[PDB]
């Protein structure tokens, strides 16, 4: 990582996807698996080692540090002081802090202490995201139909990329698993988000939180998901709700886009329980997601707060999905006589229209075009209930349900 | 009905952007019979939103939305909607003729007019059936004139704008505008914040009309109507002078209002320039007033003054956007200011493209530019190449009239100007994917053209200011190449500096730059040759080659010879590489004649004339005199006589041009 970040791993990824052999792409992804399976690298540099009190003497007494290709960067005492201040201000390893300050002196004309320290701050806050964006561009290479035409001539590359993320998703120690790493990283990056202490860091932390949920979204329209990861998505969404309630107006748009894309990640997991299909990373075939403990997930949706319209809209969606799974399981039992009439009442009491639930579902669709295909899958499902239940029951002396529907 | 209205309004907001995801959505709605179950017995409160959803879908599902209200199965149908419109119009007309609507009616007739406009935006064939269901244009004029809501006036006027997209209706729409006097309110400087939507739609109607009516610039027949066009253009000029005084609800409204006015002026000056023949500037032309309020030295000075403020403010904005890209998810709000800046740089270029002309200079033979030039030069490194290339091609014409952009840049900050040319001349190897694909999309190609034209236009700007040397003159070429800012050209270059010269030589010795851009390398070598063959600068130049670039005559012959040797190249790559190879030989010839160094001794005796005994020293096809000769291929092409000279022998000297 602390070497690889100067090596532009996103340009080298895109070369590995376009121009390289499948026999090379497979090697590069297998080494990079060591950055993805450790939640301390994935969006964080090499934080200070215990004997910084040795390393700072070594740098001061050599007056040099290691660059790449074996080069020994010889440096004056003011550069060593600025690199030590960068290493303190951000608590990073001193040999990285010298390399960052060097690259910031190469790629600028500026020479006041503060210019080099803000350019280093911006280098640190942007380039700490390298593996999140490396994962994002693989996930869009797996998602676009269009680069999938270019790659169909070499389709073994798409099978390799789908197998590679399949190994990050199949992984059995939950704490290595890339979906759990994205989840935990979102929990802490959202938790400690605050524009009133460093607004520059907070804007990069917002971009990181959006791109974490984008990676979770793309994974949830491409791969099968383990039932308790769905329960984690609902818990992080509830923590974004309790963050949104507390932060000022400025952060509310960014928290709302993070919150909506998580809400759509939960819908993407759920449509794959009946209509869509995704790559089963354990069976290496396409399947549905299975949901076995309905009443576990329903009691996670019940642990969302009662003040936020997301609760009743997820509860409406979940009762739509329950009724969509029930209305399959009826049809094999068709060799049974006459006695169905009683049960009709229950599956019409499940849908009380709680007014402002769908008003969140409106306000949050002011969002980005990569969601439009999943949005049409939501709307095709949604239109099925609008046509079959609501338009079919509007009365010509409208009640307090008809004024609602 | 809260929930169904809510769903319809967000589905409207998606498909309004011409978004092809509508086509899946429509077929899904048909398979679920959703539109039938909605419209067979729709309820009063659902009407407004359901017609907005249909008016969004009507952009890309034009035929299907039209057929749905034609098939007669729904609670609304085209003939029944036209019966409602004519009933409401006759009710307005008879209330107004008795002196000599609800809010839901307004927003519903507004969204039904919006749908009817959309079914004409995306189909003349549907408009050519609507006019057979009733007199829709005349009904729209009645709703635009009578005392109704500004929303309903603008949505009725939108239907008139979508019929004025087709010249066959433009003459009768224009007749009806001048009968109804509509623009005598629709272009009102005085009209308030509530009338801003009717003002904007009237400017958009005027823009859409002029783009379809050359007859409004005529005075041989249409003198009665070009006079009326002037009355509307002179109104648009005080609206543009008021553009920093009149109020808006947002900044996006202001820049859409600016962009419509600027595009009226852009097309009005094109239809002025296209009307001048054989010196005869007709002083009755409607745009001759706009030409006199632009080409000029309270509101009757602020026209050019407000244009210059938008050139200054587009530099305030490019500096603020190169900062705020560190935060902005906000690109959607930039575009109206960026396109207003692009149209301003088109219009200034269309004031120069009457003086970039022999007829004007042959007319002159019978008869503070620094701030404008410098606020254009600050846009050389603009984030859109279609603005950068406009600033550079404006500076090209401005140097042709003056030969003094050299002093204007020294009077300023020459560092902040020269660094913008350098920032455009720096080679990025990653901006590359091959032009070998036959499927030349004009959209993607115009962006790649606007990119790669920048370095070509900077190279040709340096070349012009080397071809136009009366001896000893410092020029914008000498400025860009970094010749001494003391004007004396007989002084050495500054070593390790960045000028365009330091980049020209370092791009020439990049083999990928030579393989990708051979005509730009031929041009770059003609710069090197001219700076090495002028009687003043040759000594500074050849000294600077020997002090910072001593390999230059080996590495350039190596790279050019290899780039020629690549089989499957085309005649126009081979052309420029062989032209470039002549310039290397002649530049080397002056260096040998006047500056014979120990590197030149080693170059001749180990590479060009390699004496046999030297081959046995392991203690340190080659480029020898004979391997150089046969790289030029002295089989010249046997030029066949053009078949057009056998069709038009009387036009040979008209169909050729002498390069001199």
């Amino acid at each position: 990582m602390d070497e690889e970040i100067f090596d532009n791993p996103i340009q080298k990824l895109n070369y590995n996807i376009r121009t390289e052999e499948s026999g090379s792409l497979l090697k590069y992804l297998q080494s990079q698996k060591s950055n993805f399976t450790d939640s301390k690298k994935f969006i964080s540099f090499k934080q200070k080692g215990n004997d910084s009190v040795g390393i700072r003497k070594e740098i001061t007494q050599k007056k040099s540090f290691p660059l790449d290709n074996g080069f020994i960067g010889t440096v004056a005492d003011p550069f060593i002081a600025i690199a030590f201040q960068i290493s303190d201000r951000f608590n990073i390893d001193e040999y990285l802090a010298c390399r960052i300050l060097y690259s910031v002196v190469d790629h600028s004309t500026t020479r006041d202490e503060k210019e080099l320290i803000e350019l280093s701050e911006k280098f640190i806050y942007q380039n700490r995201s390298c593996y999140l964006q490396f994962l994002r561009e693989i996930l869009h290479t797996l998602q676009s139909r269009d680069s999938v035409n270019d790659i169909n001539h070499s389709k073994m590359k798409h099978d390799i990329l789908q197998s590679f993320i399949g190994e990050l998703i199949s992984e059995q120690t939950n704490d290595k698993n890339i979906v759990t790493i994205l989840i935990k990283t979102l929990e802490e990056k959202v938790k400690d988000m605050n524009g009133t202490v460093n607004p520059l860091e907070c804007c990069f932390r917002v971009k990181e939180c959006i791109q974490i949920v984008e990676c979770l979204f793309l994974i949830s329209i491409q791969f099968t998901i383990k039932e308790d990861i769905i329960k984690l998505y609902i818990r992080v969404l509830n923590q974004v709700i309790e963050k949104e309630k507390r932060e000022d107006s400025i952060l509310k748009k960014s928290l709302f886009e993070i919150m909506f894309t998580l809400y759509f990640t939960i819908f993407a997991v759920f449509d794959n329980v009946k209509n869509s299909q995704v790559f089963n990373a354990i069976e290496k075939r396409y399947t549905f997601n299975e949901i076995s403990s309905t009443d576990s997930i329903e009691n996670e949706i019940k642990q969302i707060d009662n003040q936020h319209p997301i609760k009743s809209s997820l509860y409406a969606i979940f009762n739509i999905i329950l009724i969509a799974k029930e209305n399959n399981n009826s049809n094999s039992n068709s060799n049974s006589n006459s006695n169905s009439n009683s049960n009709s009442n229950n599956n019409n009491n499940r849908i009380t229209p709680e007014n402002d639930s769908y008003k969140f579902l409106l306000q949050a669709v002011q969002t980005q075009e990569y969601q439009l295909s999943p949005l049409n899958i939501l709307f095709g499902s949604f239109i099925n209930i609008l046509s079959c239940r609501f338009l079919s029951n509007l009365s010509s002396h409208p009640t307090k349900k008809d004024i609602l529907y | 009905m809260e929930f169904i209205n809510s769903f319809n309004l967000v589905m409207s907001n998606i498909f309004d952007n011409h978004n092809n995801s509508s086509i899946e959505f429509w077929r899904i709605c048909e398979q679920i019979n959703y539109f039938q179950n909605l419209w067979f017995r729709i309820h009063d409160d659902l009407i407004i939103s359901s017609f907005k959803l249909m008016g969004s879908l009507a952009r890309c599902n034009t035929n299907e939305v039209f057929n749905f209200f034609a098939q007669g199965s729904a609670q609304f149908t085209w003939a029944k909607l036209f019966q409602n419109f004519s009933s409401y119009a006759h009710a307005l007309n008879s209330i107004e003729f008795s002196q000599s609507l609800s809010e839901k009616d307004s927003d519903a007739l507004s969204s039904i007019f919006q749908l009817i406009s959309r079914l004409v935006e995306s189909s003349m064939a549907v408009g050519n059936v609507f006019l057979k269901i009733g007199p829709l244009i005349s009904l729209a004029f009645q709703f635009a004139v009578s005392q109704v809501d500004s929303k309903l006036k603008s949505s009725a006027l939108s239907v008139i704008t979508s019929y004025s997209q087709y010249p066959i209706y433009v003459a009768d729409i224009w007749r009806l505008i001048n009968e109804t006097n509509l623009f005598n309110s629709g272009l009102s400087a005085i009209g308030g914040l509530n009338e801003l939507s009717f003002t904007q739609q009237s400017l958009e109607l005027l823009l859409q009309l002029i783009q379809q009516s050359s007859f409004l610039f005529d005075k041989s027949n249409h003198y009665q109507e070009s006079l009326k066009l002037k009355s509307y253009l002179d109104s648009c000029m005080d609206l543009f002078n008021l553009l920093n005084i009149k109020s808006f609800n947002t900044l996006d409204e202001k820049w859409k209002f600016a962009l419509t006015l600027m595009k009226i002026f852009e097309f009005s000056i094109i239809q002025f320039n296209q009307s001048i023949q054989n010196f005869q500037i007709d002083k009755q032309h409607p745009c001759y007033q706009l030409y006199i309020e632009l080409n000029r030295s309270q509101s009757k000075k602020t026209t050019l003054e407000n244009i210059i403020k938008i050139i200054d403010y587009s530099n305030d904005q490019s500096i603020l956007i190169q900062q705020q890209i560190q935060q902005q998810q906000q690109q959607q709000q930039q575009g109206y200011n960026q396109d207003s800046s692009r149209v301003i740089l088109n219009l200034v270029f269309q004031q120069l493209q009457q003086q970039d002309n022999d007829d004007f200079n042959l007319l002159v033979l019978k008869c503070d530019y620094s701030r404008p030039i410098v606020s254009i030069a600050k846009l050389i490194d603009h984030e859109l190449p279609a603005i950068s290339l406009r600033a550079i091609r404006l500076i090209y014409s401005f140097e042709c009239y003056t030969h003094q952009i050299s002093t204007v840049f020294l009077d300023s900050d020459p560092n902040l100007i020269l660094s913008k040319f350098i920032k455009m001349m720096e080679f990025n190897e990653s901006n590359f994917e091959d032009f070998s694909g036959t499927n030349y999309d004009q959209t993607i190609s115009f962006i790649r053209y606007a990119s790669n034209s920048v370095q070509w236009t900077i190279a040709q700007l340096i070349m012009l200011c080397l071809s136009n040397i009366s001896s000893g003159r410092y020029t914008l070429a000498h400025f860009l190449l970094g010749c001494s800012s003391n004007l004396d050209l007989s002084k050495d270059f500054i070593p390790n500096s960045k000028s365009c010269l330091t980049l020209i030589i370092k791009n020439v010795m990049n083999s990928q730059f030579v393989e990708r851009y051979p005509h730009l390398v031929d041009c770059y070598h003609e710069i090197i040759w001219k700076m090495s063959s002028d009687p003043i600068t040759w000594k500074p130049m050849i000294k600077y080659i020997q002090e910072e670039f001593p390999n230059y005559y080996h590495d350039s012959l190596l790279i050019l010879r290899n780039a020629i040797t690549i089989n499957g190249s085309s005649e126009r790559r081979t052309e420029a590489l062989i032209s470039s190879m002549s310039w290397v030989f002649k530049t080397c010839s002056i260096s040998i004649q006047n500056s014979y160094s120990i590197e030149m001794k080693q170059f001749l005796t180990r590479l060009i004339f390699p004496s046999l005994m030297n081959l046995n020293q392991p203690s340190m096809s080659p480029i020898n005199i004979l391997s150089l000769y046969n790289t030029i291929e002295f089989q010249l092409p046997e030029i066949n006589r053009p078949r057009i000279f056998s069709m038009y022998p009387n036009l040979i000297e008209y169909f050729t041009t002498n390069i001199n």
